[PDB]
This record gives structure tokens, C-alpha cells and sequence, in this order.
């Protein structure tokens, strides 16, 4: 039952449609995020040091 | 914008900075001529009447 379960939600994801949105690996973004968190905590001390010249 | 922000701010200080020696060059120097120049007369002055 669970095997009928499975491939039946297979099929419905296969024929789902969606409008045309690039979504990225789902298990990566996570990390990209923290790595883009650290990305804007550089720039905003870069920004600071900037502004204090 | 920032780093633009840092060309025209260090183009202005670039630009300011050499324009402070000559100013003060310039008034040393007609400071000093003034009080040589009034020293002189005193002893132009003087020396004409201890001459007369």
C-alpha cells in the first residue's frame, strides 16, 4: 500500500506544473545563507570602516 | 557609492593639502619683511637725526 502511496505522489509531482521560478538544491541553501550572512557582515564592516575614514 | 564617495573625498584632500604651504610660505615671509621693513626705517629715521 505504501509502494501504490509512493508512486502515486510520483506521478502527481511529475505532472504538477509550475510557473517558471528557479529554486536551488533544496540540502545547500541553508549553508549559502550562513555563507551570505558572513558576506553582508564583511561588507557592513568594510561599510563602517569606509564611512569612519 | 561609497568607494566613489572615497575617490572624490581623497581627490579634494589631495588637492587641498599643497595649497596650505604656500599660503603660510607667503605670510611668513610678508610677516617678516613688514617687521624688517618698520625696523628699518626706525634706523634709517635715527641714524638721520643723530646724522643732522
Amino acid at each position: 500500500h505504501l509502494n501504490f502511496l509512493k508512486k502515486r505522489l510520483l506521478q502527481q509531482c511529475e505532472t504538477l506544473k509550475v510557473p517558471p521560478k528557479k529554486m536551488e538544491d533544496l540540502t545547500n541553501v541553508s549553508s549559502l545563507l550562513n555563507m551570505e550572512r558572513a558576506r553582508d557582515k564583511a561588507n557592513e564592516e568594510g561599510l563602517a570602516l569606509l564611512q569612519e575614514e | 557609492k561609497k568607494r566613489q564617495r572615497m575617490i572624490e573625498v581623497q581627490d579634494e584632500l589631495l588637492r587641498l593639502e599643497p595649497q596650505l604651504k604656500q599660503l603660510q610660505t607667503k605670510y611668513d615671509e610678508l610677516k617678516e619683511r613688514k617687521s624688517s621693513l618698520r625696523n628699518a626705517a626706525y634706523f634709517l629715521s635715527n641714524l638721520k637725526q643723530l646724522y643732522q
